[PDB]
């Protein structure tokens, strides 16, 4: 039954082993991955979070009419 | 091009007011593309000076831009006091 049916124990344990390590890794980096969106939009230094603002290729460089502005 | 002339001359017979206002759109419509005096009056339009022409900076590198008012260069309105 054991030849036929079922392998070594070997096999299990280390496949539970890269299982483990796989959703190890992937806590680390929700957790991480959390802390960088609340410090990114506190600060918005970061490529994230980005809100437009109004484009200075619109102003008009140019003699206004007034000497003043 | 034939029952368009017996339209028309029906038109004309019954309707002439709507006739002559859509000949007058029409040629209002048409004509100012084909007419030659509009880059005219485009011109006209940019020649006047509604605001001061602020002098430029000589640097020693402008032989296009005028010294003083009646230095030959710069823009001329000599085609304006033939029209
Ligand atoms: C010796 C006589 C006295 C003792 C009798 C003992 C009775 C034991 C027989 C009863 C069998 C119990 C059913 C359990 C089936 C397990 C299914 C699965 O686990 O097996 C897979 C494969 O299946 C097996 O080949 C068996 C499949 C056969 C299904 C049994 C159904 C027989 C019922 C009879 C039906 C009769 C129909 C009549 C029609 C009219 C294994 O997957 P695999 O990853 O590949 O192999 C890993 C091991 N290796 C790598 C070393 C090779
Ligand atoms: C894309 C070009 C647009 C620019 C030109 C037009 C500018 C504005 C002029 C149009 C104003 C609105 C016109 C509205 C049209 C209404 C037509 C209609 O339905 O009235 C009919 C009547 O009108 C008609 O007869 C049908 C259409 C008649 C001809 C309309 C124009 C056809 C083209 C005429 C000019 C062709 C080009 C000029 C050639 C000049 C000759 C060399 C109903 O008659 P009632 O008075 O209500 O009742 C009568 C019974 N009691």
């Amino acid at each position: 039954i054991a030849r036929t049916f079922y392998d070594g124990p070997e096999k299990n344990y280390e496949k539970t082993m890269a299982i483990l390590q796989i959703e190890a890794e992937k806590a680390e980096l929700r957790l991480k991955e959390l802390e960088v969106r609340r410090l990114m939009r506190a600060r918005g230094d970061g490529p994230w979070y980005q809100y437009p603002t109004i484009d200075k290729a619109l102003i008009d460089h140019s003699p206004k009419t007034t000497p003043d502005n | 091009a034939g029952r368009i002339a017996s339209f028309l001359k029906n038109a004309w017979a019954k309707e002439p007011v709507l006739v002559a206002s859509f000949a007058i759109g029409g040629l209002a419509i048409i004509l100012p593309s084909l007419s030659p005096y509009t880059n005219y009056a485009i011109r006209i339009n940019r020649a006047t000076p509604y605001n001061y022409p602020v002098p430029l900076r000589d640097d020693g590198n402008m032989p296009d831009v005028p010294s003083h008012p009646q230095d030959p260069q710069g823009p001329s309105l000599e085609w304006l006091k033939n029209l």
